């Protein structure tokens, strides 16, 4: 679970930087692929 | 001259620091209210 960082804390979440981070082969969203206020992020890896 | 020791804390969800920076005597009045989840001072 690589630490389950709770990303949300409080802050502006800019998701477009993720395309700049690395080339990807998968990005499967069950919500909205072009990305809202969600209160919690609960990121893990 | 010195006091205050905290025993412990965990499961922290929020931190905010020094909104006005400031925080021959003065009366210091405060109003604390909790409306729809927002705590106002």
């Amino acid at each position: 679970y690589a630490w389950n960082r709770t990303r949300i804390s409080n802050c502006v979440a800019d998701y477009s930087v993720l395309y700049n981070f690395a080339p990807f082969f998968a990005f499967k969203c069950y919500g909205v692929s072009p990305t809202l206020c969600f209160t919690n992020v609960y990121a893990d890896s | 001259s010195e006091s205050g020791v905290y025993s412990s804390a965990n499961n922290c969800t929020f931190e905010y620091v020094s909104q006005p920076f400031l925080m021959f005597k003065n009366l210091r009045e405060f109003v604390f209210k909790n409306i729809d989840g927002y705590f106002k001072i």
